[PDB]
RNA sequence: UGGAGAGUUUGAUCCUGGCUCAGGGUGAACGCUGGCGGCGUGCCUAAGACAUGCAAGUCGUGCGGGCCGCGGGGUUUUACUCCGUGGUCAGCGGCGGACGGGUGAGUAACGCGUGGGUGACCUACCCGGAAGAGGGGGACAACCCGGGGAAACUCGGGCUAAUCCCCCAUGUGGACCCGCCCCUUGGGGUGUGUCCAAAGGGCUUUGCCCGCUUCCGGAUGGGCCCGCGUCCCAUCAGCUAGUUGGUGGGGUAAUGGCCCACCAAGGCGACGACGGGUAGCCGGUCUGAGAGGAUGGCCGGCCACAGGGGCACUGAGACACGGGCCCCACUCCUACGGGAGGCAGCAGUUAGGAAUCUUCCGCAAUGGGCGCAAGCCUGACGGAGCGACGCCGCUUGGAGGAAGAAGCCCUUCGGGGUGUAAACUCCUGAACCCGGGACGAAACCCCCGACGAGGGGACUGACGGUACCGGGGUAAUAGCGCCGGCCAACUCCGUGCCAGCAGCCGCGGUAAUACGGAGGGCGCGAGCGUUACCCGGAUUCACUGGGCGUAAAGGG
């Protein structure tokens, strides 16, 4: 009474690009595994599906669409993963992306091309890709009779047989031998193949070159023991709609792709600091990762969970070690297809969600209630991208806002809101503009709050030009309390970044020790204001190199006004100048785009710095004003369907072109 | 628990020396003996006058200091002696003077209150039969208190059970350096508890 | 989902409309006689009185009536129908009423 | 067997008097710490809404069948499968689903409390007593056949059994009207008339067991009434039409405007009616010297309500929490023709909130329904789980050990402190190990007996391989508050009306026991502190226990 050899499992994940399949091709592999009929949605991420004696679990999700985060996310978990492609869009720019963010991690990774009837079908068209854009070594291992609308049966090259598919509704298959012609085309590939699995298994070379050809057996082991080695990439096929390459797909699945024992351990930290392994031995501390809290209508909050090391029991106790916190899991639960299988325990390796738990949210390392306190490694950092000026409207529904995210922050940890700790207007945290964008559907919806749309503000800042001297007078003398007070100071612009400087050039002193203190409050002060917008007047050497006073009619205060006056003059009488913010940023770019994307960079009221090339492609450096910088995602991805990205920092102030000083008098 | 932490300091302060300790505060140097006077910085200064309530404070911290009990427990044990039918001042005596932990150490099994609680502790007594690990047992009239068995031969049992062919025990309480034993005569009393401690103060001090 | 219980309202509505109807008969008849009683009709009354009576006592056997439920009935019936015999009349037949 | 005060109006005083503080208490929450265990206790807010599971059933010894496993097979082989019995499936009929469990919304009231009245009544089951169980008819499910359906199911024929229904009988005897008798609100008789009983199973089979029928009593539980007691507001003063009474009817188990019809103008109110708020009541709880004040969690009694409203059916009982009908609101499936519902049961989900737990084990015991029993059901209950939430107990060590290391702090630099504290020395050994290991459980049942007493005998543990015991056995968690006075506990350095403290009086403006740190000290200790709320202090609403010439207060 088994039911788990470990190397009985299968974890894979769906990736790829846009349109694609990923989804449609889940639910289809979701009724193969499972037609069972016996005379007796992705329904929460993973899913369990049994395909000749493997359990397999699936979650489809991936997308690429601007943001993949997730998918970097599900990948670290899972163990391996299809990575379906569009047969069809051929001059494709997209099929990228998505695996050369796979090897990234350390994963194996079969392929599928998906419309094998649309047109433009064309399955080689892709290998002439698959090697020509990321590269890789694929491998192929079918052969459809009929491109696109004439599509009807399949080869195997490997296992040298031809199949039929007499419909699209998924019933009338059959293995019926090659058809008349194509043949000959085989051979060929399935020799390739053989002598490509001989640079793994040296069985399968010099057998090769004997005469004998090698085992189906360890044919299928050089493969599979070098895809497993991100070297090599099986290639199949069929139309996942017309329900074709599937159930030969499925067998592709266990034949080569790797169960959770070929995987190499994740490594965990003591509390101390020191790296370790955690060893998949449904016997040793109990060490499980979760990876998505999901609200059910029917259980409440799900944790969906990774075990690696020890074995969880349903109606226990555990110990979050990352919030120090001890959980009494309650229920065990794992997704079929269709209905809500409520098992017992989850052993290493396994995958499934908890019940229970309210403090356990994302990437949270479980182990036992007395087991060492061990945290897993999980650490990815995918910041922001694309952020918005959203004003609440009426103070009223500024208010729905805080618990949009009050729980749409925990409901979707890859954004961050922020409130421009200068200025009420808060932004929206995204990675790309769809995300943020179906966000202004929910939380405008689902939230009925409904809010402006435009952009942040910049930090403007003021100064001047021409170093000027004034009065600072105040007295007001009639009759008693006098209020006497006056100073004369030297003030002077400093360098785009020097700040803040005052000159106590007061000699004998002329102005009385005890109110300096006062006067430079005063100045201080007045800085705050300034004389064109209202900004920071800032980057100025203050001197005070005068003044006098009255016996009896001075005053703490009045000098502070005196000082503030003439502050708040000499900037009028020098000359303001509206500084305003530089970025620093770097787009890496194929230079193959970069053509237009300095151009475009040149065009944002930028001038470029540089660019010293990186990986295959290229950055690019230069400074930006961040009024004309705004939603430059949407902008980078365009000049480069996609390949391109872009940091940003900032680093100085400086003077606006005039044409733009009167722009901003409002 | 049962403090833990310096002790011949307490011995001090109350200014009334005490024998936390047992053996040694004997000796010349109860500390008290060597510098009587509160501890700390200031300590030895010209002291300003108690209020009312510091006196009556300090009695209260002095009677319970002797036995050595949470004023937690301590309070339980009054605030049962007053209700209790009987000249309250006694009895709260009487009561805190029935704890096994202290019976122990009257019995002289224990140089020291310190001590007897954790002989207590380790059943390294017995009463009646059943052993006994609750320093706050209390004893009724007409009990044997002995050494359980396993410990009878264990140094320190004998070296205070040895300087007992000698030393008397009150007069509530008739002992047998033999068969370790020892009973519970009677209740004891006023008197036969010769402590400088005043009871009145105290009470007045629950009183408020 | 469900519980056999329904067995008992099944059978709540049989016995009502049982009952429901013996209940109805007596009335009816009930009041034919003391109709007759007051009309004149001394004897001819005196029987259906004599009848319904019976089926009176007969239903509180059952759980239509009970108690006095009968009883009061009676007590009430076999009243007033003498109450109207002395409109000059003289109880004929030695119907339910005694002498 | 019981009663404490203190700070603050002034230059000073005395009075009056508010404010303030110490005490207790908590279903608690919050901070910083947090080791074990026992018994308690854990939605106080949204009576807001709710996925899932389980919370009520059971009798074959009431009855006829369907299906399935046994006997014997009907026939010559399975066939039209009959027969006796034990599972089953639902249908009958019998009881039980009205107890138990939840909750406090409503309600200021015969709801509650108490104490009484029923010449105004009821009570299934259970005891005791008396008499019976005589005949006949009769249908409907089940079932078969047939139709409509996505579904839930539904419609039409035709059979048939019973402890199902129904007629006739006999009536120990009971029900009515009438007469007389006792009695005294309708209570007991008594004669004439009239009306009414019943059921059959099992076995060992004219005798038991279990039932049935009627009548009388016992018991238990109720229904209804009545006196008294049951909050704030007169800036609510008048209220009342089925209204108050009456007669006759209805209605009921029974009284009664509880209802109807008709007559009479009456019924209530400063002894506070009416109107408006708030609240479930009590045993009790906390505080208090006491009176008195507050209070009503868990536990026990009673009531009320089960989405909001209206209603009746069945029935001993209900206007029924997991029954039903209608209105309305919400929740769901849909082949969109129509279905299914009600967690204030247990547990959990969600929302709300400062906050309140596991979709746990067991029917082992107790207790409940059904059964002759075996036995079945039983989130009732018996346990486990999480939580310093509370209480109680226990531990982080004991005895030695310097005119007294170090470090650190104060210093008048002589020295003073931490401090027997450490060190170091011996000794005991929580935890934790192997081992042993319960009480709760003795009946129902079965056998002797007489299926009575009594005697013997067997099966029975969820907690639990837990508690607890014996052997081994390592020095093995400390915090938190405070140090001007009330108030125990003081110095150094910072700070310079800043920053900050703060319950009150008040501290801070270059030497602050009142800020902030340090050393030291005090209190208490798996806790310590804070914040809510109630009593006390407050004789500060004064009955006990106060006052009004000028303090507040004599009405022209
Ligand atoms: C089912 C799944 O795996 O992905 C689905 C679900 C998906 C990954 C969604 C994209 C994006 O909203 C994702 C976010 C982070 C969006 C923001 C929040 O709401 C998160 C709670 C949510 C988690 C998953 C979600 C909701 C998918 C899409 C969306 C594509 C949109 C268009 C217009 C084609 C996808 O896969 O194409
Ligand atoms: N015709 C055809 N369409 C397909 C096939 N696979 C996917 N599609 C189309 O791909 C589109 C998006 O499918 P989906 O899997 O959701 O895309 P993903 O989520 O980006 O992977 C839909 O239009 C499908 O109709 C296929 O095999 N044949």
């Amino acid at each position: 009474k088994v039911e788990y050899d470990l190397k009985r499992l299968r974890n894979i994940g769906i990736a790829a690009h846009i349109d694609a399949g990923k989804t449609t091709t889940t639910e289809r592999i979701l009724y193969y595994t499972g037609r069972i009929h016996k005379i007796g949605t992705i329904t929460a991420a993973v899913t369990t599906c049994f395909w000749k004696d493997h359990r397999i679990n699936i979650i489809d999700t991936p997308g690429h669409v601007d943001f993949t985060i997730e998918v970097e996310r599900s990948m670290r978990v899972l163990d391996g993963a299809i990575v379906v492609f569009d047969s069809s869009q051929g001059v494709e720019p997209q099929s990228e992306t998505v695996w050369r963010q796979a090897e990234k991690y350390k994963v194996p990774r079969i392929a599928f091309a998906n419309k094998m009837d649309k047109t433009g079908a064309d399955l080689w068209l892709v290998i002439r890709t698959m090697q020509e854009r990321l590269g890789a070594r694929p491998v192929v291992m079918q052969l459809p009779i009929g491109r696109e609308d004439t599509f009807s049966g399949i080869i195997d090259v490997l296992r040298m047989k031809a199949y039929t598919y007499g419909n699209d509704l998924g019933t009338d298959i059959r293995e019926i031998p090659i058809p008349e012609e194509y043949l000959d085309q085989a051979r060929e590939y399935h020799e390739k193949l053989v002598e490509v699995a001989a640079d793994f298994d040296e069985n399968i070379m010099l057998k090769y070159l004997e005469g004998e050809e090698p085992t189906e057996e360890e044919l299928v082991a050089a493969i599979r023991k070098g895809t497993i080695d991100l070297k090599i990439t099986p290639v199949f096929l069929g139309s996942a709609l017309k329900n074709k390459g599937v159930q030969l797909l499925l067998d592709a699945v266990v034949d080569y792709l790797p169960s959770p024992l070929d995987i190499p351990p994740i490594k965990g930290t003591t509390p101390e600091g020191e790296v370790v392994e955690i060893h998949p031995d449904p016997n040793g501390p109990l060490a499980a990762l979760a990876f998505k809290i999901m609200a059910d209508p029917y259980v409440g909050r799900l944790t969906f969970i990774r075990v690696y090391s020890g074995t969880l029991t349903s109606g226990s106790y555990v110990y979050n070690t990352t919030k120090g916190r001890k959980e009494r899991v309650a229920r065990l639960l794992r997704m079929h297809a269709n209905h809500r299988e409520e098992v017992e325990e989850l052993k290493a390796g396994d995958l499934g969600a908890v019940v229970g738990l309210k403090e356990t949210i994302t990437g949270d390392t479980l182990v036992g209630e007395d087991a060492p306190r061990v945290i897993l490694e999980s650490i990815e950092v995918p910041e922001p991208v694309i952020d918005v000026a959203i004003e609440p409207k009426t103070k009223a529904d500024q208010e729905k806002l805080s618990q949009a995210l009050a729980r749409l922050a925990e409901e979707d940890p890859t954004f961050r809101v922020s409130t421009h700790p200068e200025t009420g207007q808060t932004i929206i945290s995204g990675m790309g503009e769809l995300h943020l964008e179906i966000i202004v559907d929910r939380l405008k919806r689902e939230f009925k709050v409904d809010a402006n749309v435009g952009k942040p503000q910049v930090a403007y800042r003021e100064t001047i030009t021409k170093p000027v001297d004034v009065e600072g007078k105040f007295i007001r003398q009639t009759g008693g309390r006098g209020q006497y007070g006056h100073v004369k100071i030297k003030v002077e612009p400093l360098p785009r970044g020097s700040g803040f400087e005052f000159v106590n050039a007061i000699v004998g002193g002329v102005i009385p020790k005890e109110y300096i203190p006062a006067v430079q409050k005063g100045i201080e002060e007045a800085m705050q204001s300034g004389p064109l917008i209202g900004f920071p007047v800032v980057d100025i050497k203050v001197t005070l190199y005068d003044g006098s006073y009255h016996e009896v009619d001075s005053s703490e205060m009045a000098f502070k006004i005196a000082g503030s006056m003439a502050i708040k003059e000499a900037v009028q009488k020098g000359d303001p100048v509206i500084l305003e913010p530089i970025m620093r940023v770097e787009v890496t770019t194929p230079e193959e785009y970069m053509g237009d994307v300095i151009g475009d960079l040149n065009a944002r009221r930028g001038q470029i710095l540089g660019m010293e090339p990186r990986g295959n492609a290229q950055v690019i450096r230069a400074f930006v004003p961040l009024a004309e910088m705004f939603g430059y995602a949407t902008d980078l991805r365009s000049k480069t369907q996609g390949r391109g990205s872009f940091v940003m920092f900032f680093d100085h102030y400086q003077e606006v072109p005039k044409q733009v000083q009167e722009k901003l008098i409002k | 628990g049962r403090y833990i932490g310096p002790v011949c300091r307490l011995c001090r302060r109350e200014g009334v020396k005490l024998y936390l300790k047992g053996e040694r505060c004997y000796s010349p140097k109860c500390a008290m003996e060597r510098r009587p006077y509160p501890p700390g910085q200031h300590g030895q200064k010209r002291a300003r006058r108690p209020s009312d309530y510091a006196v009556r404070l300090r009695e209260k911290q002095k009677l319970r200091r002797i036995y050595g009990i949470s004023e937690r427990q301590f309070r339980n044990l009054f605030e049962e002696a007053s209700k209790k039918k009987g000249v309250t001042g006694s009895v709260f005596l009487g009561l805190l003077e029935s704890r096994l932990d202290n019976v122990v150490y009257r019995l002289g099994f224990a140089v020291s209150r310190r001590q007897a609680r954790q002989l207590v502790r380790h059943g390294h007594i017995t009463v009646n039969g059943r052993r006994v690990d609750l320093p706050s047992y209390r004893v009724r009239p007409g009990d044997e208190i002995a050494v359980a068995e396993k410990s009878r031969n264990l140094e320190l049992i004998r070296q205070n059970l040895e300087a007992m062919k000698g030393r008397k025990v009150g007069p509530w309480l008739s002992l047998d350096v033999e068969g370790m034993k020892g009973k519970f005569l009677r209740l004891p009393d006023r008197e036969d508890l010769a402590l400088p401690v005043n009871e009145q103060l105290v009470i007045e001090f629950y009183s408020r | 989902r469900n519980l056999s219980a329904l067995k008992r309202h099944r059978q709540s509505l049989k016995r009502r409309l049982r009952n429901k109807a013996k209940k109805s008969a007596i009335k009816t008849l009930s009041k034919k006689a003391i109709q007759l009683a007051q009309e004149g009709k001394a004897e001819e009354a005196l029987k259906i009185m004599r009848k319904a009576e019976s089926l009176i006592d007969k239903a509180a056997k059952g759980s239509t009536l009970h108690k006095n439920a009968a009883a009061r009935r009676k007590s009430r019936l076999m009243r007033k129908v003498r109450q109207l015999l002395e409109a000059a009349g003289a109880p004929l037949i030695g119907g339910g009423l005694s002498a």
